[PDB]
């Protein structure tokens, strides 16, 4: 034998053959998984949990696929998903049909597939200008333009019959975390969610939501207006960094050492009360000698709390971590807290932070969800994500772009249009990215039972003399106009699935031999 | 909609076959081909070495010759057997050169090799070899110089062909003894009806090579011999041949007859009357006055009993292929009936004696002048050295058999491969293709016959060709190596010879062999 | 293409594995050889294809290089590990040819070993290639191009792309020429007293999937990939003259030297002590914050202790980096990196010349992932590539896609002179060789003829990855080169062709010039001498002796 290799070793054009059968079985099980009839589809974890989504990044995502290729199909999902979070899968489903469209020669024509790559960057940079012809832009300073906007994601999930109210949840998150170009993150966005309820009673409240009861029965639960400040020190006693190993002559001495431990945390409130707070925050542990002489102030104790937790109680009452507590100034203290309550849960207590609502640093705030069960609320989370990802793409790029299957089926027809004006040797290749663009708005007849041969016949004759705004009707399965069916869909969602469903058909084409189990 | 669970995808192909298609299929071909080549490389040249094999039978066999060495092993590969059939069909067709069609076909595959690793598909490669190989056969006809034109003797022209057989064996040093043998075995045979059968050799162990005899008569050795034995003369003057295809023997071999006798009186003549029909048959025998009785099936003892106080040898079990032998040279043929035997059928001869050797004893025919049969009986320290040798003159005296019935001076010794190389250099500068480079490949595949020369010599292969592509530039025939003053020269003058059927089928059969496997790209084999 | 092993002989016994020698040994180098070449064929030239390795792990890694490839394949064969290790050699010291010097090197044991069956000694075919190589260095001197009457960076443009070719990047390759070149002029520095040198790896890759390879952002200056400390902290930072403070001092609350335990007879030295231990660190901390410096990088992690005083202060904190990537960012704003502070006197004290210069220092978030740009630096100018693509795995065939494209650049402004590529120095030796040993010629003239056409591997490759016809773009090569070397140097036209061929996108003989192929001089060198050296150790082997482990 030889090194590390051999077994089986696929050459030739089976090779490639292999990987585009195999990525085109990716796209297979969320094929059904496109449009706003589509199904759900239930997964299975090692670890005993469930996950029961339409989405196909979460759906790729904890499906575990063996194959050198199929596996670049999957890394896909989560390029939608971190760029943008909306069009997951479309991506896959596009790329999936690209290679197996764009590329069912070298079967019969034997063209090499960098000619064929070349024909593919002359058809992305075409692509995109197609799209910014049919784009026609929206103001973003229109209440209800957004509200219909943000629709767009939620038509295909489940949570369409509350979109009247998903809409208001998803429209004041984004601006809230919205900084004035206008850049926003969903590390401020909590997801923190309450089980059981009514999902019309969830709303959006400003402020951080603790899950921990005060600690002292004397805590007052209701302030009119809260102090907050965060300590990021225990107010245990510090043993230090190197052991104290005081060596005790005379029986006077033990005694002042616990005695000290008892004045030695009481200097350290008395700073604290210097500002007289009315709630204080410790991201350690409490010690309940501690907490004594700051409810004789006034001041409330917490239990520990994750560093996640205090850089949002930062955003939302201006306040600003202080570690050391001699460095405490009453500028650092956190004010403008409208209310601070705490409800009665059976699963656990809950502590609100209400603010005064009235440039400086971005607010911060949570989301809370009343579902029927611990599954509805991952998905709508999962709804409320996407949701809030469509808000994100108008504000940057006012932009909009045609939905409802018409982008894809616009570009289909520009292609064919240049393709016998192309001619060359690059025809077939350019030619064939066309066939793949109106497989997206075939799934969308699938899917709702109608025919895909009269329906796409007369949407592509209807395209060119009618308008650029035509495409497929989701529930009813007709010929409408965007214009009417007043949906639409932002341009970065459809310029990230051109560009990465063509560059990575780009990778699997270069693929000549393929060898398992070589090392690790 | 499913039966249950999860379903499996179904293979095209059984489970455990194996396919593989493309250019490196093809390669794996060539070189089991080659691997197979390496082996008799050495072989070719009379400086070659023999190649000992043992079997998972334990059964030691030596041949130097290229076409019973792929016999003992067994060849898996299907490429690797194609080897096996060009040697095999130059045995049974001619049987010299068996070793230079392995080394000839599997050069081409070699030449081969560069010519697959660039853009050219293998259906132009053979284009190139198929129109070679037409213009190499016309070339050796243009080369033959017909025997007749110097009117020179019959006899000696068969001598000089045999002396070139006997290279690369046992015989080369003893060939001064050996060679006077087969050519008078060929002789004895019709020129119209010539028979390998007929020149079968006896394996008897012991002895040595140099005491072999060659009689125009034969031996039938001896199975048996009944009571009634050596008390026969083993020595006649003028003995009389009778052969008998009729069984003699007292109810053994004939079907069981059911006999009922309701008398006494009359069970005493069924019992005489055996005896009278056993020596009915025998005194048949001698009326006609014969010394000598063979048979194919046994003898009974009342017979060898009867012949005992007349002389008479008879001795039975002989096979079939011994009796058609013998009836040729004693003139009459073989009479099933002892009632219709005629004087005419009987044998003759000037002298019969029966020597022993090697523990074993055996009747010689001698003193038939028209005898069209021979009998060779080989000896020698090893039972190896006997197969040897008798596969040696096996494909000796092929050498003569085919020069009979044509006779064609072609050179030997790497001189006709050389020379037939340079006319197709000069054709291949004319064509201006892709099948100029085959064409030069193929012509220098065609040296690989006199590398091995050279090689097996000790003497260095690349002067050796300098040599001659500078002596071939003008108009030369026959020159070629000669080991013995260890510098080349004409062959012509050295006298060694060799039919026109050996080169001739060596071009058309590497051509073959190697096309054969270069048109498949894809092997599959299932099990 | 060895059968039936070989049998052991009693007679002959040594501890550990059978001794084989003979020609078996150079048909199982061959073998060997062949195993690793034949992965490296169909990767070669712009018309090639790359190769896939599984890891175990369902990890796998697409890339083009050859050494990438062979770094990968562990060859248990003892000769195996010579062509593996002549490929991490070739890029480390070249950066370019990996794959032709496998290919070459294959070749010449390929034809070598039928040679050793033709009887010629090894050492007179060894001595046949040194003395042809000579002469083949020669030629190559004859043959150099200095770059005259070019138009700005045109030169090192055309040559970029060759090296982007072959792999992912070559259809991309109009768009990121300009980035290579503009990425190694801003890293220029001087050393040797004079002599220009330009730093291996200096240009920043950053990794984030998303939007098109065509849009990646060339950055005019270093990019840190980092996260910061403090979510509380600014990510932009407005105005010129940013001051950047580059230290290898942790700020976090340290134990006291292990050699030291502290015995206190007295509970009132409890508050002071324990006090102390922080307050040791203040001292370092506010004499930095008082000379105004924006953005303080630090090697190592930072406790949230001194992280208050950044945020009061508007200060930006960093967190561990390498310590390479540190170096360059005080070189090019002009700080000073400091191992330890110390001064010469024996208090201690912070200068302001221990401070960066820049015009800015901003955060951007790449997708989800978020880096420093520090763009307008001061004393040296740098520069940084941000590299997109669909997947993860374009990226990491992207970077060595970058890091091949910046040494055949860096060797081009080493050595003005530069020879064309795409198989024409490959179809020139060989016609050289032809002429050449004619006139030694005796023995010596076999494995001479044999190495001219050893060089022939590396143009007949590139045919067969294009599915055309190579027959008919070898015999154009052979066709145009040969007639032209006996030319007299008046009366032009002759020597005007051989310079240029085979082309595999139009199958048609072009101007290399016209067309822009072209390849380093440097690249050529030290290919044919490493693989000789991998020739000669392969060829000189009789006997291979295997030990078995204990
Ligand atoms: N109600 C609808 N009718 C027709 N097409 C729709 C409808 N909703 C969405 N689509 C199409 O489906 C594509 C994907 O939308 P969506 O399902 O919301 O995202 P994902 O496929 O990532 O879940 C969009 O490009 C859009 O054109
Ligand atoms: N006396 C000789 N001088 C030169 N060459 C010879 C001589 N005898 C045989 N040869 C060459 O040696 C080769 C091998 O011959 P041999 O081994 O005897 O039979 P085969 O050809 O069947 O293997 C032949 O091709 C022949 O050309
Ligand atoms: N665009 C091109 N046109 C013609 N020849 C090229 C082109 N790009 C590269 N080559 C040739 O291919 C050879 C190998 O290039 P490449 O594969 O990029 O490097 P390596 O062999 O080190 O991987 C070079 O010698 C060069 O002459
Ligand atoms: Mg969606
Ligand atoms: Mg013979
Ligand atoms: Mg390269």
């Amino acid at each position: 034998v030889f090194m590390n290799a051999s077994q089986e070793r696929t050459t030739g054009r089976q090779a490639q053959i292999s990987n585009i059968t195999a990525a085109k079985a990716v796209a297979d099980v969320i094929r059904t998984c496109l449009g706003p009839k589509a199904m759900l589809k239930m997964l299975l974890d090692p670890m005993g949990g469930l996950v029961l989504t339409n989405d196909g990044h979460a759906i790729l995502r904890e499906i575990d696929v063996a194959h050198p290729a199929a596996k670049s199909m999957l890394e896909l999902s989560r390029t939608q998903d971190e760029e943008v979070g909306d069009g997951t899968t479309t991506v896959i489903i596009l790329a999936g049909e690209i290679l197996a469209q764009c590329a069912p020669y070298l079967i019969e024509k034997n063209i090499h597939p960098v000619i064929i790559i070349q024909a593919l960057k002359k058809a992305l940079t075409d692509a995109l200008e197609v799209i910014k012809q049919v784009s026609k832009p929206v103001d973003v300073e229109n209440d209800a333009a957004m509200k219909k906007l943000i629709q767009a994601s939620i038509g295909t999930k489940y949570v369409i019959h509350w979109s009247e109210k998903m809409c208001e949840l998803a429209l004041d998150a984004v601006k809230t975390v919205r900084k004035d170009f206008e850049i926003d993150i969903k590390r401020y966005v909590r997801v923190e969610k309450i089980p059981g309820g009514d999902v019309l009673d969830s709303r959006v409240l400003k402020g951080v939501l603790l899950n921990k009861d005060v600690v002292h029965p004397k805590m007052s639960r209701h302030i009119e207006n809260p102090r907050v400040v965060l300590l990021d020190c225990p107010l245990e006693y510090k043993k230090g960094e190197s052991q104290t190993n005081i060596e005790i002559e005379k029986e006077e001495d033990w005694n002042r050492i616990l005695q000290i431990e008892e004045e030695q945390v009481q200097l350290m409130c008395e700073q604290i009360l210097a500002v007289r707070p009315t709630l204080v925050i410790t991201e350690k542990g409490v010690s309940d000698l501690a907490q004594h002489y700051l409810l004789k102030g006034g001041c409330s104790v917490l239990r520990r709390v994750k560093k996640s937790d205090n850089n949002r109680i930062a955003r939302v009452t201006g306040a600003t971590i202080v570690n050391r507590v001699e460095d405490l100034k009453e500028s650092d203290v956190g004010t403008n807290c409208g209310l601070f309550k705490v409800e009665m849960i059976g699963d656990e207590y809950f502590s609100f932070l209400d603010n005064c609502k009235e440039s400086g640093l971005q607010k911060a705030c949570t989301i809370m969800l009343r579902g029927g069960s611990k599954d509805i609320l991952n998905e709508i989370d999962r709804n409320l994500q996407d949701a809030m990802a469509v808000a994100r793409n108008v504000m940057l790029s006012p932009s909009l772009s045609p939905g409802g299957g018409a982008t894809e089926m616009a570009v289909s027809v520009k292609l064919a249009e240049k393709a016998k004006q192309l001619e060359g040797i690059q025809q077939w290749p350019y030619q064939a990215v066309a066939d793949a663009m109106e497989c997206i708005p075939r799934t969308l007849i699938q899917n709702a039972g109608g025919d895909p041969i009269r329906l796409l016949s007369q949407l592509r004759a209807k395209h060119a003399q009618g308008n650029f705004t035509t495409g497929i009707d989701g529930d009813k399965g007709k010929i409408v106009d965007m214009v009417s069916y007043g949906i639409w869909e932002p341009e970065v969602i459809k310029q990230q699935s051109v560009k990465t469903a063509i560059e990575s058909a780009c990778l699997l084409l270069r693929v000549d031999d393929i060898v398992s189990g070589v090392r690790k | 909609m499913n039966f249950g669970s999860q379903t499996p995808t179904i293979v095209v192909l059984k489970e455990g076959t194996d396919a593989s298609q493309g250019k490196g299929q093809i390669i794996s071909n060539i070189n089991a081909c080659v691997a197979v080549q390496e082996a008799l490389k050495p072989t070719l040249g009379p400086l070659g070495s023999d190649i000992l094999i043992v079997t998972s039978n334990q059964k030691t066999t030596i041949s130097n010759d290229g076409a019973t060495i792929l016999k003992l092993l067994d060849v898996v590969h299907p490429a690797a057997k194609t080897l096996v059939d060009i040697s095999r069909a130059q045995d049974a067709e001619v049987g010299d050169g068996t070793t230079s069609v392995t080394i000839l076909a599997g050069e081409l595959m070699k030449e081969a090799k560069p010519f697959l690793e660039e853009g050219i598909s293998s259906h132009l490669i053979m284009k190139g070899y198929r129109k070679a190989v037409s213009l190499a056969v016309e070339k050796i006809n243009e080369l033959a110089v017909d025997i007749t034109s110097e009117k020179s003797s019959g006899r000696e022209l068969l001598e000089r062909c045999a002396r070139t057989a006997m290279s690369s064996k046992l015989i080369h040093n003893n060939a001064d003894f050996f060679v006077k043998m087969c050519v008078d075995a060929v002789l004895s045979l019709d020129r119209n009806d010539l028979d390998d059968k007929l020149i079968g050799i006896k394996k008897i162990p012991g002895g040595a090579m140099e005491e072999s005899l060659f009689i125009n008569g034969v031996a039938f050795k001896k199975t048996f011999s009944y009571a009634g034995f050596e008390q026969q003369p083993k020595k006649f003057n003028n003995p009389k041949i009778l052969s008998l295809n009729v069984e003699l023997e007292l109810k053994a071999e004939k079907d069981n007859a059911e006999v009922r006798v309701e008398h006494v009186e009359d069970y005493q003549a069924i019992v005489d009357a055996e005896w009278q029909l056993i020596f009915e048959k025998l005194r048949q025998v001698e009326e006609t006055g014969a010394n000598i009785v063979l048979s194919k099936l046994p003898i009974g003892d009342l017979a060898t009993q009867f012949f005992a106080d007349r002389n008479i040898f008879c001795a039975g079990r002989v096979s079939a292929d011994d009796m058609n032998r013998v009836i040729q040279a004693v003139g009459g043929s073989i009479q099933s009936t002892t009632s219709d035997i005629k004087p005419e059928h009987l044998g003759t001869c000037a002298l019969f004696e029966e020597m022993q050797i090697g523990s074993e004893r055996y009747n010689l025919f001698q003193g038939c002048p028209q005898a069209k049969t021979c009998t060779l009986l080989l000896r020698g320290g090893a039972e190896q050295v006997i197969a040897e040798v008798e596969r040696s003159l096996h494909d000796a005296i092929m050498i003569v058999k085919r020069a009979l019935q044509n006779k064609l001076i072609v050179a030997g010794g790497g001189a006709t491969e050389m020379e037939v190389s340079k006319c197709l250099r000069d054709y291949s500068k004319t064509i201006a293709g892709k099948q100029q480079m085959i064409i030069n490949a193929f012509a220098k595949a065609l040296e690989v016959i006199p590398r091995q020369l050279c090689e097996n010599a000790g003497f260095d292969a690349i002067e050796i060709l300098n040599k001659l592509r500078l002596a071939h530039s003008k108009g030369e025939k026959w020159y070629g190596v000669v080991f013995e003053t260890e510098n080349i020269g004409d062959n012509f003058a050295k006298f060694v010879w060799e039919p026109a059927l050996v080169k001739i089928n060596a071009l058309n059969s590497a051509t073959e062999a190697t096309n054969l496997i270069l048109s498949v790209d894809e092997t599959i084999t299932n099990k | 293409m060895s059968q039936l092993f070989n049998n052991s002989r009693s007679d002959t016994l040594f501890l550990g594995g059978e001794k084989i020698s003979g020609d078996d040994i150079r048909n199982q180098n061959v073998l060997a050889t062949m195993a690793v070449a034949n992965v490296v064929k169909s990767s070669l030239g712009p018309v090639g294809l790359d190769k896939m390795l599984v890891d175990d792990i369902g990890d796998f890694t697409v890339t083009n290089d050859g050494a990438t490839i062979l770094s990968l394949l562990d060859v248990q064969h003892p000769a195996g590990k010579i062509l593996v290790e002549l490929a991490q050699q070739q890029d480390r010291e070249i950066g370019d040819g990996t794959t032709s010097v496998v290919i070459i090197a294959s070749e010449l044991l390929k034809r070598a070993n039928e040679l050793v069956k033709n009887k010629i000694h090894p050492t007179t075919i060894i001595t046949g290639f040194r003395v042809a190589l000579r002469e083949a260095i020669r030629f190559i001197n004859e043959v150099l191009s200095t770059s005259v009457d070019t138009l700005g960076k045109e030169t090192l443009i055309n040559i970029a792309k060759t090296s982007m070719s072959s792999k992912i990047i070559g259809a991309d390759s109009d768009f990121f020429s300009n980035m290579v070149v503009d990425a190694l002029l801003a890293v220029k520095t001087q050393n040797s007293k004079g002599e220009i040198k330009y730093p291996v790896k200096a240009v920043n890759v950053l990794k984030a999937h998303g939007k098109s390879a065509t849009e990646s952002l060339l950055v005019p200056g270093y990019a840190l990939n980092c996260t910061v400390a403090s979510q509380a902290m600014p990510k932009r930072i407005a105005g010129g003259n940013v001051k950047i403070a580059c230290l290898d001092l942790n700020l976090q609350k340290a134990r006291m030297a292990m050699g030291v335990q502290i015995n206190i007879d007295d509970p009132e030295q409890l508050e002071q002590i324990r006090k102390r231990e922080a307050g040791i660190v203040l001292e370092r901390v506010k004499k930095i914050i008082d000379a105004g410096a924006q953005v303080v990088l630090t090697t190592k992690g930072i406790d949230d202790l001194c992280l208050k005083e950044f945020v009061e202060a508007k200060i930006m904190g960093v967190r561990r980096c390498k310590k390479e990537d540190l170096r360059r960012i005080a070189r090019a704003t002009g700080a000073t990196l400091v191992s330890s502070m110390s001064n010469l006197e024996g208090e201690e004290t912070f200068e302001s010349s221990y401070l960066g210069l820049c015009d800015e220092v901003v955060q951007a978030k790449f997708s989800d992932d978020e880096c420093i740009l520090i763009k307008g630096t001061s004393k040296h100018s740098s520069s940084s590539i941000i590299l997109r693509g669909a997947n993860d795995y374009s990226l990491d065939e992207m970077e060595r896609s970058l890091h091949d494209s910046l040494s055949v650049v860096k060797r081009t402004l080493e050595s003005g002179n530069v020879v064309p590529g795409g198989g024409c120095v490959e179809a020139a030796l060989n016609i050289y060789l032809d002429n050449f040993a004619t006139t030694v010629g005796s023995r010596e003239q076999l494995a001479i003829a044999e190495f001219a056409a050893a060089l022939l591997i590396i143009p007949k490759t590139l045919a067969v990855n294009a599915a055309k016809d190579s027959s008919e773009l070898v015999a154009k090569l052979r066709s145009y080169h040969a007639a032209s070397q006996m030319a007299k140097p008046e009366d032009v036209k002759r020597r005007s062709y051989r310079n240029y061929g085979l082309d595999l996108i139009r199958g048609k003989i072009v101007d290399e010039i016209h067309a822009g192929v072209l390849e380093p001089t440097i690249s050529k060198v030290k290919s044919l001498k490493s693989a000789l050296e991998a020739c000669v150790a392969i060829l000189r082997i009789d006997t291979m002796i295997t030990v078995d482990p204990e």
